[PDB]
C-alpha cells in the first residue's frame, strides 16, 4: 500500500517558543554615551560661539571707522 | 532618603530627570567662575559710537590716539 506517512525516524525538530534575544547595550553604557555628546557638542559651541563675538566685535568697530563720513 | 529616591527613580524616571537637570541649572552660574567673562563680553561689544570728550587739560586716564597705550584693551578676549 501507499499512504501519507511520517518516516520510520519522524519529523526533525519544530519550534513552538517565544523567542526574544535582549540585544543591546545597558543603561549606563547609553547615559554615558549621551553625557560625552553633551559635553562634546558644549565644548565645539563654546568655542564657535567666542570667535563669532570676536568677529561681531571687529565689525561693530569697522562700522564705529565708517561712521563720521556717513 | 534613598528608597525615596530609588522609588520615584523606577516609577517616574523623566520628573527625576528634570529635577535633576533644573536643580543643576540653578545652583551652577552661581558655582563657575566664568560669568564676570560674559559681563565683560557683553560689556565690551560697541553698539554705539564712542562719543569724544573735550580736552580741558587734565584727562590723564583717557588717550588721545585709539592706538595710545591708556584706554581699556581686550587682549584677554582674544585670549580667552
Amino acid at each position: 500500500v501507499k499512504q501519507d506517512m511520517p518516516p520510520v525516524g519522524g519529523y526533525g525538530p519544530i519550534d513552538y517558543k517565544r523567542n526574544l534575544p535582549r540585544r543591546g547595550l545597558s543603561g549606563y553604557s547609553m547615559f554615558a554615551v549621551g553625557i560625552g555628546a553633551l559635553l562634546f557638542g558644549y565644548w565645539s559651541m563654546m568655542r564657535w560661539n567666542r570667535e563669532r563675538r570676536r568677529l561681531q566685535i571687529e565689525d561693530f568697530e569697522a562700522r564705529i571707522a565708517l561712521m563720521p563720513l556717513l | 532618603v534613598a528608597a525615596f529616591l530609588k522609588n520615584v527613580w523606577a516609577k517616574e524616571p523623566v520628573l527625576v530627570a528634570s529635577f535633576a537637570i533644573a536643580g543643576l541649572a540653578v545652583i551652577l552660574p552661581t558655582l563657575s567662575p566664568y560669568t564676570k567673562y560674559s559681563l565683560m563680553i557683553n560689556r565690551a561689544t560697541p553698539y554705539n559710537y564712542p562719543v569724544p570728550l573735550r580736552d580741558d587739560g587734565n584727562m590723564p586716564d583717557v588717550p588721545s590716539h585709539p592706538q595710545d597705550p591708556q584706554g581699556p584693551s581686550l587682549e584677554w578676549l582674544k585670549r580667552l
